């Protein structure tokens, strides 16, 4: 369901998308396979306080959940 | 005030299929309650269509695409001018499924109460892929 | 050390005059120059450039003009001259560099970098030239050698962008592969 | 000068000598990347160094009397007071708003700030 | 005038040239494939959702209409340096309309040079940025919308500041204006209009939100990266047209410093021979 | 006017900096 | 100093004092470039108090004249490398 996993639980409807293809991802062309991908940094800016990466994007990482 | 009869346009993040499209005759996709079609006349109205089939019928046959595809998710908007697009993640044809390849090492999933979810939807997929093959 | 090049070119010229070919190698010629020089300001003649006489370029001319190829008439022999010089800095503008190579035909300029590089020989063909050419060559090498030279050219103007080779489009780093092989 | 001293002249003197020998020697340490490439990559503590070392070097520049008939603008006598003040307000970051032209022959800090606060209002 | 260092400083110049040169090849390579990625990807969902609530005509008539007093600004900027000035000018913009009033005013950053640039001129106003965005895509773009969404709920306004990518060889800033999500939301419940029952609206509302965030970031990346190749580029081509103008100039002094030293040292030696 | 050093400092600086990280690593 | 003169005494004297123009104005005074001047004695000169602090002083000054470049690259600086960046300066 779409609807209830944004109710019950902070799951935006690309996150829900992405969970969606994570089962079928190899089965979609490597063109597609290319397509789904995030890897980003965010850092907390200080001179050098905080440099986290941002790599899963499925759990809560990149789309934070509040059933996580 | 009023548009033409018709048009359409069909776009992903990666590649532009239809900029403006009314040789197509209808629309026929599958939203979480159930299926709709969305033809000319159609009214104003938003749709939110799953990781499902989306099959759109065309009078003259269109080069590169077949009519017939699997997204990964999208909007869809019926504007007030006779005007629907549609807009997702990603698009390929069925003949490109290459079926069998699932379950690659992503089985793996989280006991949390978004996970439950997660994988709610990753199994659907699952289950509806199959019977698009068909 | 002054008489030795000339000396060894008499030999050479009895195989030229018998119809004979011969092979003559100046070994340090840039030395010789020296050796004049030598006797030329211990004598207190009026020195030139570097300290050079005058005539420190017809010193040179009157040696390699000797070396030709004789015509069938005479007997058909030959004399070849490989003349060496050393260059301080590699810079050819120095006095004596200019008179050897306003002289001689060619030049192979052999360069230092290259055979740190592992090129060996370090022969660099960019300013090696030959003013006989294909003429030369045997009808075989010819042909072979034409669009070789071409194709090294092409490469050593993409050279510059060598380090540079998954980031530049195809059809370029294909060519610099080839270079490679060559 | 063998007289640029700190127990010579006043230290305020000798401070305000070295920050524009400072500033103008870190300058022209950079005049040659500048020179194949703009400011505009140029590091923001370095660029500050850059843009206030054009305007001192513009400020430096004065009419001259006898010079009059040559550029055609009357000269000017800067006091000695006025020389260190105006030199000492332009290192703080006065005019540095204002543009590299208002300080082109000009005899005082202040006359420069007249003229680049006039540029300021026309437009 | 010691020709040995002449020759030296030569060298150097001739490989900043070279390097120089090359960066400008591949500068306009990847120029190609931003310019092949934004035409395929731009106009992608853009002002959907604000046409059909521009359609929504009961919602016009209750839209709330004010200004809103704090904004949020999350300027994009390139991560690698040396890429011309389109950086600069980001943020020398954003530094204008923040220097002018502050507290107002979030700052969100984007890029290293962005958010480099921004920091020392603006302390305590800027506490997060994204670098390091391995390849520019819909689902990224989406991520930093969240991002976005987060730190707006506290701002009545967010804007993005960008390069917009109108030809090869001019880039010309584009500001986008975007309504947070709390605007939103109240704005969008009133549609009637278009209907939605396949989703709920308390669904559909939400959905269509990121729609309406990630399309605007998605288009504003593609002009960015792209102004970015095409900056670099004209930087290169800048860059190595003055190195090689001023290689040119001391190859003349190098020539005028190698007579020199001949006429210095022929003179020494018709000294000594003079005696 | 030496732009040999410059770009021999920034040479050594940038490997340091780069190896000094990729010491920590390997330790 | 590649001249005739100071290539001679140079090589006659045992150490050597490089004086800079543009350490000078640049606030280091004296304008000593440390990089180039050495002395043949070396420690065997210092005393024990000064041998144990003078060597550690010409490591550290000389990692912070690398660094002096990564300055204008800048849009970065590690901790560690902040540190002796800072370090060096104070010295």
């Amino acid at each position: 369901c779409i609807e209830f996993a944004f109710k019950k639980a902070g799951i935006p409807i690309v996150r829900n998308f992405l969970h969606s293809t994570e089962g079928v991802i190899y089965g979609l062309p490597q063109r597609v396979q290319r397509n789904l991908a995030i890897n980003y940094t965010v850092k907390q800016y200080k001179e050098g306080k905080a440099v986290s990466a941002k790599t899963i994007k499925t759990l809560q990482e990149a789309f934070p959940s509040k059933g996580d | 005030t009023k548009k033409q009869k018709m048009e359409v346009t069909l776009r992903t993040p990666y590649k532009e299929y239809l900029a403006n499209f009314d040789g197509f005759s209808r629309i026929t996709a599958k939203t979480n309650e159930a299926s709709l079609v969305i033809q000319n006349k159609t009214p104003a109205s938003l749709y939110v269509l799953p990781p499902g089939p989306l099959k759109i019928r065309f009078t003259s046959e269109v080069k590169n695409v077949s009519g017939d595809f699997l997204h990964t998710g999208g909007w869809v908007i019926v504007h007030a001018d006779n005007t629907c697009e549609i807009n997702v993640m990603d698009l390929f044809d069925r003949k490109e499924v290459r079926a069998d390849q699932f379950e690659k090492g992503n089985i793996q999933d989280l006991d949390t109460l978004a996970g439950k979810y997660a994988a709610k939807s990753r199994k659907s997929t699952v289950r509806l892929f199959t019977k698009a093959t068909t | 050390q002054f008489l030795a090049p000339y000396s060894g070119c008499a030999i050479g010229e009895f195989f030229r005059d018998n119809g004979k070919h011969a092979l003559i190698i100046y070994d340090d010629l840039s030395k010789q120059a020296v050796a004049y020089r030598q006797m030329s300001l211990l004598l207190r003649r009026p020195p030139g450039r570097e300290a050079y006489p005058g005539d420190v370029f017809y010193l040179h001319s009157r040696l390699l003009e000797r070396a030709a190829k004789m015509n069938d008439s005479l007997g058909g022999g030959s004399l070849t001259a490989l003349p060496v010089i050393e260059t301080q800095a590699g810079d050819v503008s120095a006095y004596i560099p200019t008179n050897v190579i306003s002289i001689t035909d060619g030049q192979i300029f052999l360069e230092t970098e290259l055979f740190y590089k592992g090129i060996r020989p370090a022969i660099n063909v960019g300013l090696s030239v030959s003013r006989v050419g294909s003429a030369a060559q045997i009808k075989a090498m010819k042909k072979i050698a034409g669009n070789l030279k071409l194709t090294l050219a092409t490469y050593r103007e993409l050279a510059a962008f060598s380090q540079f080779g998954s980031d530049l489009d195809a059809k370029t780093q294909q060519q610099l592969n080839t270079g490679e092989r060559l | 000068s063998r007289m640029l001293d700190p127990i010579t002249i006043g230290e305020e003197h000798y401070t305000v000598a070295r920050g524009v020998q400072k500033l103008l020697q870190d300058y022209k340490s950079l005049q040659d990347i500048i020179a194949i490439l703009g400011v505009d990559d140029l590091s923001e503590e370095d660029k500050l160094v850059v843009a206030r070392a054009r305007k001192v070097q513009k400020f430096l520049s004065q009419p001259f009397f006898m010079s009059e008939v040559f550029s055609g603008i009357p000269g000017r006598f800067v006091n000695l007071k006025q020389n260190i003040a105006s030199f000492k307000a332009l290192l703080e970051g006065a005019g540095d708003e204002y543009p590299e032209s208002c300080f082109y022959m000009k005899g005082d800090l202040e006359e420069s700030l007249a003229a680049g606060r006039a540029d300021a209002l026309k437009s | 005038a010691n020709l040995k260092q002449l020759k030296i400083r030569m060298k150097a110049i001739g490989s900043i040239k070279k390097i120089t040169k090359a960066m400008k090849m591949v500068a306009a390579s990847k120029m190609k494939a931003e310019t092949s990625r934004l035409e395929n990807g731009r106009n992608f969902a853009v002002g959907s959702v604000q046409k059909m609530l521009e359609n929504e005509s009961y919602v016009q008539k209750k839209k709330s209409t004010t200004a809103p007093k704090s904004t949020l600004l999350v300027p994009i900027t390139s991560d690698k340096g040396l890429c011309g000035s389109v950086n600069s000018s980001i943020v020398r913009e954003v530094k204008r309309l923040a220097l002018n009033n502050r507290s107002a005013f979030g700052l969100l950053p984007v890029g290293e040079k962005g958010s480099s640039g921004l920091s020392r001129p603006f302390p305590d106003l800027l506490k997060s940025s994204i670098v390091n965005i391995q390849n520019v895509n819909f689902p990224t773009a989406a991520a930093i919308a969240h991002q976005v969404s987060t730190q707006g709920a506290g701002y009545d306004q967010v804007t993005l500041i960008y390069n917009h990518f109108k030809n090869a060889i001019s880039y010309v800033v584009k500001h986008q204006e975007l309504l947070p999500r709390a605007q939103f939301l109240n704005l969008f419940k009133y549609v009637t209009r278009h209907e939605a029952v396949e989703p709920e609206l308390e669904y559909s509302k939400n959905y269509f939100f990121e729609l309406y965030m990630a399309s605007s970031v998605y288009n504003a990346l593609l002009n960015s990266s792209a102004s970015e190749q095409a900056s670099r580029m004209n930087a290169m081509e800048n860059a190595s047209k003055n190195a090689g103008e001023i290689l040119s100039k001391l190859t003349l002094d190098y020539n005028k410093a190698r007579q020199a030293k001949i006429t210095m040292e022929l003179i020494e030696i018709i000294s000594g021979a003079s005696i | 006017t030496r732009e040999e050093e410059w770009l021999d400092k920034r040479t050594k600086s940038q490997e340091k900096v780069y190896f000094d990280q990729e010491d920590r690593k390997a330790m």
